[PDB]
């Protein structure tokens, strides 16, 4: 029915108005590119040759239009059409008449998308503003668009069968609008957070832990080759950290070179020693840490995710601030390129060696659980007498609970530390961990140590049978394993019954991403109903559509949320 | 006669069933194949349960 | 806090508390074009019809809609030549 | 579906060693000892031998679609 | 309004720039005279960037209040957001 | 700021391995000199195949793949045949490339195994290194495969078909002196064949003068060329792309200038 | 799969 | 032991027959997270292999069946019974965990070219084209023949010299994108000859025709079906996992010369990012490297069943040691590129991987000034119509917040559905206007010069229109 | 063409009069056919009105030279003989 | 029905829908393909 | 115009708008003969 | 025509009344791998709305010990709603209670 | 579809130059080379040899992007040498160590064989 047709999504209303099938539009599977910058995609030839651009002629590009009409739709820098003044049209793969081919002023060549074209990219579920960005096009000699790795972040992309959307704009007004407000350089930074939205990601954040050690030092030829890959490099070698005996660079004097012009920043390695402030070598720390930038160049710190990651005051954060958009666009480029090149010397990997542990390591996890589970059958006989007091506000059956699974977690955290404790410098989990690059404490912990609990709703594994976890277990055994306990780590292998109560958290994990996928979408439609005509009108007030002022400045003090930075005021706190 | 009832392929009401692995090869039938599918208008269809 | 403020802001503004479903933002005195888009759809039509309400045309979806230019920025000004600096500065071609 | 010439990391003809290969476990050597025996030293090449499934045989027991 | 008692920013507003660019850039393109002189600069757009740094485009702004009255900035008289 | 001059010492020599050491070399040559190994000695392989009929259970393409894969002799007219591109005639010719033809039918009752002997050539030099055979298909009674193929010049570069090497063994620094590999635990990495410690240390000391040197080489052939014959076109072949990139520099300074 | 404080 | 029970009334025959067929695959299961496990028992559905061994006779439509399937050097003991071992589906792969040229960050994996060209994952897609000739039309009768552009009334200018005097095209004839795999004709009612009814080659095919038959279908119609047949060499876009949840794309492919390469000469086949293990926690795929490792070079296929208490992974550290390689695994790699030794040692090993039926030619698409809808004279919508992607309502917000009110307008107007009406100024209901007559004029106001052109989406033309079919009257006035 | 080119700045919605209707319809005395077909093709005073719109992609309608694009489609009215409420 | 070409075929066209003249391929009728879109029994019901 | 037969192997040639039926078997199952055109493989 | 209709459309019932007829049964096998094949043979498929986001009937629940597989099921929309029988389940046939 | 083909990576295509060079304006006595259908092979060779020369200052090779085939070689020589006359007689010194290399492997394989 008619109202049957509007009223549904994918009704003339909401499918067919509000959002529509559009032309000028390819779609492609993504894969990595770490040659490519930052605002720079690659697009296939195929699709290249398929889109077009209309490009009106001109006295001064005629001669090149002219060039792309005559090579046509065949050869790739060609044009498919030609549209006349009268606006007829001339296909150009059937055969024109050499009269047609000729062209004048005011003709419009629908030339083949080039090199440099500005498009727009975008990847469902369009979420937040940085999920659409404006790229600069690269045309490279296979099937897959191709994008910058530290882009990734924004549009929560990985190259795992991921796919994005490509929309050229056809003409020179939206093209305009795009390149000056939608481009990715000029959104590095949200307003949502007032932080950076890209940062540093994967090897290039591994590697420049890495590099950026006391320890590293670089001879001349090496020194030669990461100064190649250095887009703004003056063309002056820095002398040397160690002249003699041997000319010696190290990673620090190179990575002040990235740098952009001259930033001051100051930041924390993530292992940073919370009593060397208060102590002695605060300023010429032991570890290393405390990374500290002057007039743009790296005095001391080991660079990590907090110093090059997405949070407030970060190097890439205070460079955008700073320098420009530009400029910053150009760091994060020639980060990722000298870095990547660095990597090849000095490489990376995961293997079992790192997961293992040494033999008196392996002792005291097991220790501790043996004493873990003689606590917990000590909680245990303390119920069953009725000696346990319940807590206020409680149950005796919840405080047996609150009570058991304190045991359990303090035992599984102190595994965790072990295990932790264990690690060489050397370990590789450990070097991702502590860049930040990926995995975390937790990870490592469960690897080495201990799975930990598994919990289905809040609860320890519950009794599926009568009074009982699995038939395996005796009835009423509210014991650590058979609810759910996995006392053995992934590198040892989980027991039967271990693995099946895993199965079942990793389950619940599992059901909960697909719900709050839908929920979410739901919660985010309705709040961008309710607010999509709000805008700051030149009053600067914060006006609706009806007029109606919803503020009387925005954000009651009318700036806007990018330029806005974390800052301590200072006569609050002391004292008179 | 009532009508026709279709046959699940290889089980025991079906010419399939009960046949060695070179008597399904000369009928170009894998001697592999699981069985348990109808094949309704040409195409091998499967009852979950 | 500026996002945060907004959207408190929009809930509280007429003085009623206006939730964010179809019932808080549709009684809102938007113009029903843009109630049309949110939820309700046909019904909001027809009781627009009925009373013979005007849809202002402000509203951004209502102009993107009818395939408009939107109020949103780059639409809120409006261009215009000046002909005295055309007249002015060297006319190469 | 039959053995692949030029075992595929480093290149060394593999495909002529398929026969010999099952004849060595024919005559009651480890498969270990037939790769020996072959000249297969490198893991790579040893795959090869060791992981290849001949279907071929399945496939021409099927009769021919043309006499 | 009058040219006297402007109350909207100075400051050329950065949707303003994207929109003067681009218009500039499509009169550029259907042969509208280039105040800039172009140094072998053949595509639109950079020409109408040159201008915008000049200050020569010739495109007076006007801004609409919420209460209907209307302000016509010039290109010139707005501060470049640059 | 001249070349150094490099030694050889050949410890084995084998129909199908040359091991050598080359000595006063620098990394990079000694590194290109491997690359070029894979990559750029010219060989002949199969390139064209026009299949009359292919009644076999592997397809078409199939097969021309295995064809492809299969080595020939190349020892000395590789050297004589020109690129196909080079060649004035149209599409193939003697001097340009070598024809092979294939017919096999099965009509007795056991299979029919297609080996590359059946692979017939009209150049005697040119021959699928046969002088078991390598397996092309196999055919049930009733099945027929005939082809006509032509084998063309070209390096592996182009295709990894025309990879003269199996495997190149390249190393230097036997026991770590350089340190260019950090072993987090020196005691459990196997030691090098080449190595000349004792049991007892497991790294020799840092020498922070020295520079990688002495480079430990083993060439393994798959017939297609000798293993000698590998090692001296590679040579040969770096130096004439050193030699046309020199004309072309030449060309290009003076005409700038 | 953790802890109860932590995550499944 | 330490009494527990003594009552026990029944015991498992084996704990690892919990597992269904698809989670039976993996080796080493309970050293992998659980959520692994579940994406890899969805990821092993959609492997390529040899599906069954009659696949020659059969005509299925999207057929892959690899050219070198190989079976697991790691195999659970279960694997047996599930016939993996007859039928595999994939190739045990010279795998380096290792971060090369960042080429292979996030999940994407560094390939081999020399393999690839050695035969490495090199698959065969076939697709079957059905058409019956149907005679059951009173006067229409769609006889399959060659049609002719003269003879024809309705043709098309797709090739069809390829089709032979009974309109099928004959099988090893070479078959590009937009080519007549079948030909037939509707004979036309003569109310006062033919429209064209030939099939079309799904674009961007190019494969060359396997086989071609000719039967009668359960209706007696006659029944032809084609099978083609394109060769599929593995690309930077085509989709490879293993089996234990670790998927991704090829992000680029190196000859054997760039690949950095052990003393030895082995020359990894896939480079897989180090950066995808830890978060993941799939510690199987280690085992299983180092178990292949052990197992190529001892030449007995691996135990991975997943409940063993004799396999640790000390024990088989151990068997490694003994064989001349560093017990965990790692390996000295050299820089392909310059020769120098890496610094980090690579952990290098054999480890079956799989190859996925999602490619990047089935899913590229560009969509520029193609056909419209009928109702919505809006783009089509789908690869096979050459639709254009969708602008959903949430993108619209995105630009929205951006402020590029042009581009969304552009993208939401003028690239989709672009049109033009005209409306009476005195009444804001449309009017009728004959443009080539040249007079315009308004019913029910019997007036002519009050008319105003209006440009508006179609799509709003329409919900205008079907308002006005409920008697609501959707009046726009330009004042 | 020789039209200007208008922006819609207000859109007014109410209840359409029958007598407008009748007014606006092409169709005159409504539709008495249910048929859609007649003279094989075109029906006069049917569903399917050669007046009401382009049919068969080639034609044009009889109001204006539509050519299945330039015509937007017309409305038509049916005259019920006892009035119905509107749901 | 090519303006400058008094009866000339136009050939047909897939890529974008539209009848366009072979000898100077001018594209008559811009998207005029679209999608382009049992009587035994009985009949009209 | 030659139909290669399933049953039995038997190429027979069958005019247009002919019952598609083998001689000597009468099964209804045919094959179209393999092209004599020539299709040029590249090895790789 | 009515054991072959149901089979075909994957709607349980008759031709005439599509009210009471249940989708989802009698899918297309899927050919992609003898893996795929055999999996889709022994499947599970819970009542359950898709809809419905509800996560009771979704989670993995003890009593599935050695009856169903408990890592293969579909992440998405259907996760825990289609599960695939274990290797050693077998499924009662039936029989007369006399 | 889109894969380009095998021979592209080592054949110049017509109208495209092996070398050119192209001066380098931020230092004195800096030369851009940029060696066109060519790879690491000859980048690391021509790299290493004109770093053993004293008077050139920097030596570096670069691959813009591996999917491209292309070598760009920065060379920075001291005042009185040109960057030109560093990379030709790198050149000459390479192929003067191919050749004695050359005759030294068949001198050692004549030796191997009989002897
Ligand atoms: C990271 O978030 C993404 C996005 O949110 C987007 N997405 C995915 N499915 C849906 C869906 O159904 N509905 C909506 N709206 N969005 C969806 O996909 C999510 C992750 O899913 P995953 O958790 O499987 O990603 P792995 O962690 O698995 O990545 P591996 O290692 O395989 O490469
Ligand atoms: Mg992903
Ligand atoms: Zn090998
Ligand atoms: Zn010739
Ligand atoms: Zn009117
Ligand atoms: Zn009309
Ligand atoms: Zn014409
Ligand atoms: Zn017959």
């Amino acid at each position: 029915s008619l109202k049957q047709r509007l009223k549904g999504k994918e009704g003339r209303v909401r499918g067919n108005l509000m959002g529509k099938r559009v032309d000028f539009s390819a779609r492609t599977v993504i894969t990595p590119d770490p040659n490519l910058s930052i605002d720079q995609v690659g697009v296939p030839r195929s699709i290249a040759a398929n889109m077009t651009f209309a490009e009106i002629v001109t006295p001064f590009n005629i001669d090149r239009l002219q060039e792309l009409v005559r090579r046509g739709n065949s050869q790739y820098p060609g044009a498919k059409y030609i549209i006349r003044d009268n606006g007829d049209r001339i296909d150009l793969r059937f055969h024109p008449k050499p009269s047609d081919l000729h062209l004048q002023t005011g003709y419009k060549v629908e030339r083949h998308m080039c090199d440099g074209d500005i498009v727009i990219f975008n990847r469902q579920p369009t979420l937040h503003k940085m999920s659409m960005m404006g790229h600069r096009v690269r045309i490279l000699p296979w099937s897959t668009f191709r994008l910058n790795l530290s882009v990734t972040t924004p549009y929560n992309a990985d190259f795992d069968g991921d796919e994005m959307n490509l929309h050229l704009p056809q003409s020179l007004e939206t093209r305009a609008e795009i390149q000056e407000l939608a481009m990715v350089p000029r959104m590095i930074v949200t307003p949502q957070s007032n932080r950076p939205v890209m940062g540093i990601v994967q090897d290039t954040l591994t590697a420049v832990r890495k590099f950026t050690k006391r320890d590293v030092f670089l001879e001349r030829g090496e020194v030669m080759n990461l100064l190649m890959f250095l887009s703004t490099w003056d063309g002056k070698v820095p002398q040397p950290a160690i002249l003699k005996p041997r000319p010696l660079w190290t990673g620090k004097q190179i990575f002040s070179l990235i740098i952009p012009g001259h930033i001051n920043c100051i930041r924390t390695h993530s292992t940073h020693p919370d009593d060397e402030d208060s102590g002695p070598y605060k300023h010429i720390s032991p570890g290393d840490t405390k990374v500290v930038v002057e007039n743009g160049e790296l005095i001391m710190g080991i660079l990590c995710k907090k110093s090059l990651g997405t949070s407030a005051g970060s190097l890439v954060h205070i460079s955008y601030l700073e320098m420009g958009h530009d400029i910053t666009r150009l760091f994060y480029s020639n980060i990722q390129t000298v870095i990547n090149n660095w990597l090849l010397i000095e490489g990376h990997t995961i293997g079992i060696g790192d997961s293992i542990a040494d033999s008196k390591t392996y002792q005291d996890i097991q220790n501790t659980i043996k004493k873990a589970k003689q606590d917990v059958i000590e909680v245990i006989e303390k119920a069953h007498n009725n000696e346990l007091e319940p807590t206020p506000g409680n149950t005796l059956r919840q405080t047996f609970e609150n009570q058991v699974n304190r045991i359990l977690n303090d035992a599984r955290d102190k595994t965790g530390s072990s295990a932790q404790k264990s690690l060489s410098e050397y370990n590789n989990f450990k070097s991702m961990v502590v860049s930040g690059a990926k995995g975390s404490k937790i990870n490592i912990s469960q690897v080495i140590a201990v799975v930990g609990q598994q919990n289905v709703e809040g609860k320890r594994i519950p009794f599926g049978f009568k009074h009982r976890t699995l038939p395996h277990f005796i009835k009423d055994d509210y014991g650590p394993e058979s609810r759910g306990f996995v006392e053995n780590s992934y590198l040892a292998g989980l027991t039967p019954t271990e693995f099946f109560f895993h199965a079942m958290g990793g389950r619940e994990g599992l059901i909960d991403t697909a719900v709050k996928t839908a929920e979410t979408g739901y919660i985010q439609r309705r709040l961008i109903k309710s607010m999509e005509s709000v805008m700051v009108k030149y009053d600067a007030t914060v006006r609706n559509s009806i007029n109606q002022v919803v503020q009387l400045r925005y954000g009651e003090d009318g700036l806007a949320g990018e330029s806005v930075e974390f800052q301590n005021l200072a006569t609050l706190k002391p004292s008179n | 006669f009532i009508g026709k009832i279709p046959i699940m392929l290889r089980s025991t009401y079906c010419l399939l069933n009960g046949l060695t692995d070179r008597d399904l090869c000369e009928l170009n039938e894998c001697p592999l194949d699981p069985g348990g599918y109808f094949i309704i208008n040409g195409s091998e269809k499967v009852l979950i349960a | 806090y500026r996002h945060l403020a907004l959207l408190c802001d929009t809930m509280t503004c007429r003085g009623h508390l206006m939730a964010i479903t179809r019932h808080g933002v549709n009684r809102q005195d938007t113009g029903p074009l843009m109630k049309c888009s949110f939820e309700e759809t046909v019904d909001v039509l027809m009781e627009a019809a009925a009373h013979g309400e005007s849809d202002p045309m402000k509203g951004v979806s209502e102009n993107i809609m009818l395939g408009q230019l939107a109020p949103a920025g780059t639409g809120c000004f409006d261009l215009l030549l000046d002909a005295e600096k055309c007249k002015y500065g060297m006319e190469i071609p | 579906m039959i053995i692949p010439v030029r075992c595929f990391t480093c290149g060394k003809i593999v495909g002529n060693k398929w026969e010999a290969y099952l004849g060595l476990l024919q005559a009651e050597y480890t498969e270990g000892d037939a790769l020996d025996a072959l000249g297969l030293k490198r893991y790579c090449c040893r795959r090869m031998l060791l992981a290849h499934v001949d279907l071929i045989e399945k496939l021409l027991n099927y009769a021919p679609l043309e006499k | 309004q009058a040219n006297q008692k402007r109350i909207t920013t100075p400051y050329m507003t950065k949707y303003e720039r994207a929109r003067v660019l681009g218009t500039r850039a499509l009169q550029i393109a259907m042969c509208a005279p280039v105040m800039v002189e172009l140094e072998g600069e053949t595509d639109p757009l950079l020409i109408a960037m040159k201008e915008l740094k000049a200050r020569k485009i010739p495109i007076i702004i006007r801004r609409y209040l919420p209460d209907g009255s209307y302000e016509d900035w010039g290109v010139d008289e707005l501060i470049i957001s640059d | 700021p001249y070349a150094n001059q490099p030694t050889v010492r050949i410890t084995e020599l084998t129909d199908e391995n040359v091991k050598f050491i080359i000595e006063n070399t620098d990394l990079a040559v000694a590194n290109s000199i491997r690359r070029v190994f894979i990559a750029e000695v010219p060989i002949i392989a199969i390139d064209w195949v026009q299949i009359d009929a292919n009644s076999s259970v592997l397809h078409d393409e199939f097969i021309a793949h295995r064809l492809g894969l299969i080595p020939l002799t190349s020892d000395d007219i590789v050297d004589k045949l020109q690129y196909s591109r080079d060649c004035t005639c149209e599409e193939f010719c003697p001097e340009c490339s070598v024809e092979f033809t294939l017919d096999v039918r099965c009509n007795e009752d056991q299979t029919r195994h297609v080996t590359s002997r059946d692979l017939i050539s009209n150049s005697p030099r040119v021959i699928p290194v046969t002088s078991d055979d390598i397996l092309i298909v196999k055919l049930r009674k009733g099945q027929e495969l005939r082809l006509r193929a032509y084998a063309k010049k070209g390096f592996g570069k182009e295709h990894a078909k025309w990879n003269p090497t199996a495997g190149v063994a390249f190393e230097y620094d036997p026991d770590n002196a350089l340190r260019h590999t950090v072993y987090p635990k020196p005691e459990e990495w196997p030691k090098s064949e080449y190595s000349e410690l004792d049991e007892d240390e497991s790294q020799a000391p840092y020498d922070p003068n020295g520079k990688p040197e002495r480079f430990y080489y083993n060439v393994e052939s798959c017939g297609s060329l000798r293993p000698e014959t590998i090692v001296l076109s590679a040579l040969s072949g770096l130096k004439k792309k050193l030699s046309d990139l020199q004309t072309q520099l030449s060309h290009e300074i003076q005409s700038d200038v | 799969i953790w802890g109860i404080g932590c995550n499944p | 032991e330490v009494a527990y029970c003594s009552t026990y009334t029944h015991c498992e025959i084996h704990p690892s027959m919990i597992l269904g067929v698809c989670a039976s695959i993996i080796p080493f299961p309970d050293h992998n997270q659980s959520p692994r496990n579940t994406y890899q028992s969805a990821m092993g559905k959609q492997a390529m292999g040899v599906y069954i061994t009659n696949f020659h006779v059969r005509m299925d439509t999207l057929a892959h069946v690899l050219y070198y399937p190989q079976k697991p050097l790691v195999t659970t003991r279960s694997m047996e019974y599930l016939r993996f071992r007859e039928l595999p589906a994939g190739i045990n792969s010279i795998v380096a965990i290792a971060s090369y040229t960042g080429y292979n960050q996030e999940d994407s994996v560094i390939m081999n070219r020399s393999a690839v060209d050695r035969g490495f994952f090199r698959s065969v897609f076939y697709r079957s084209y059905k058409e019956q000739e149907s005679k059951k039309g009173f006067d229409q009768e769609e006889v399959f023949e060659k049609p002719t552009r003269e003879t024809c009334q309705g043709m098309r200018h797709a090739i069809y010299d390829k089709l032979d005097d009974d309109g099928l095209i004959a099988p090893g004839v070479r078959v590009s994108g937009d080519d007549v795999i079948i030909g037939k004709t509707v004979t036309l009612p003569e109310n006062e000859t033919k429209r064209d009814c030939s099939t079309f080659l799904r674009t961007s095919e190019t494969g060359i025709v396997d086989q071609v038959m000719v039967t009668l279908n359960q209706e007696g119609y006659k029944f032809c079906k084609i099978r083609v047949r394109s060769v599929r060499i593995p690309q930077i876009g085509d989709k490879f996992a293993s089996r234990h949840g670790q998927k991704g794309t090829c992000g680029i492919q190196y000859r054997q010369e760039d690949m950095p390469f052990t003393c030895e000469g082995i020359t990894p086949d896939i480079i897989i990012n180090p950066h995808a293990i830890p978060s993941r926690m799939t510690i199987g795929h280690l085992i299983e490297c180092l178990q292949g490792k052990v197992s190529a070079n001892k030449g007995e296929i691996g135990d991975a069943t997943p409940f063993n208490d004799a396999v640790n992974v000390q024990k088989i550290s151990n068997l490694l040691s003994d064989y001349g390689y560093h017990l965990r695994g790692n390996e000295v790699l050299y820089n392909g590129f310059t020769g120098r030794k890496i610094t980090s040692q690579i952990f290098i090993g054999p480890t079956y991987y799989q190859r996925l039926k999602h490619m990047v030619d089935d899913k590229i698409h560009s969509r520029a000034r193609g056909p419209i809808q009928i109702l919505n004279r809006q783009p089509m919508e789908g690869r096979s119509r050459d639709g254009g992607l969708r602008f959903g309502e949430m993108e619209r917000d995105c630009q929205i917040a951006h402020g590029a009110a042009q581009f969304l307008r552009e993208r939401l107007f003028e690239a989709s559905d672009p049109y033009q009406v005209h409306v009476c100024n005195l009444c804001g209901i449309m009017a009728i206007a004959n443009t080539r007559t040249h007079t315009y004029e308004c019913r029910g106001c019997r007036n002519k010069t009050q008319i105003s052109l209006v440009r508006m989406p179609y799509a709003c033309k329409l919900l205008f229109q079907e308002l006005m079919s409920m008697s609501i009257a959707p009046r726009m006035m330009s004042v | 063409s020789a039209c200007p080119l208008r922006t819609i700045k207000r859109v007014q919605f109410g209840v359409l009069s029958p007598d407008e209707l009748k007014r606006m319809s092409v169709t005159e005395g409504g539709i008495k056919y249910p048929e859609t077909t007649e003279g094989g093709r075109p029906k006069l005073g049917g569903l399917m009105d050669p007046r009401q719109g382009v049919i068969e992609r080639t034609g044009r309608c009889q109001t204006c030279a539509g050519n299945m694009t330039e015509c937007p489609g017309h409305f038509g009215h049916i005259e019920l003989a006892k009035p119905v409420f509107h749901v | 029905t090519c303006p400058n070409h008094p009866d000339a075929i136009l050939v047909e066209d897939y890529r974008a829908g539209d009848m366009i003249c072979p000898e100077c391929g001018l594209v008559v009728g811009d998207r005029v393909i679209d999608v382009g879109s049992n009587p035994l029994l009985s009949d009209g019901d | 115009m030659i139909y290669i037969c399933g049953e039995c192997h038997t190429e027979n040639e069958i005019k247009s708008r002919d019952p598609i039926r083998c001689r000597e078997c009468g099964y209804r199952i045919m094959y179209k003969k393999r092209t004599k055109r020539l299709v040029v493989f590249d090895a790789r | 025509d009515g054991l072959k209709y149901s089979l075909a459309t994957g709607n349980w019932g008759d031709q005439k009344k599509a009210h009471q007829a249940r989708a989802g049964v009698s899918q297309v096998l899927n050919r992609l791998t003898f893996a795929s094949t055999l999996s889709h043979l022994r499947r599970l498929n819970s009542p359950i709305g898709r809809d419905g986001k509800l996560a009771k009937p979704r989670q993995l629940h003890n009593t599935l010990w050695g009856m169903v597989c408990p890592a293969e099921t579909p992440e998405g929309h259907a996760v825990g709603l289609v599960k695939n029988l274990a290797l050693m389940a077998y499924i009662s046939v039936g029989s007369q209670p006399s | 579809m889109n894969a380009p083909p095998a021979f592209e990576s080592f054949l110049l295509f017509e109208g495209e130059k092996k070398i050119t060079i192209n001066k380098d304006t931020k230092v004195p006595n800096a030369c851009l080379f940029t060696i066109n259908k060519e790879d690491h092979t000859l980048g690391n060779i021509i790299k290493s040899q004109l770093l053993k020369d004293p008077q050139v200052l920097f030596a570096g090779y670069k691959v813009p992007h591996p999917l491209e085939h292309k070598i760009i070689i920065r060379v920075q020589t001291t005042p009185d040498y040109s960057p030109q006359e560093a990379f030709t007689n790198a050149i000459t010194d390479l192929i003067s160590e191919l050749s004695l290399l050359e005759e030294r492997f068949r001198v050692a394989i004549k030796d191997k064989q009989e002897g």
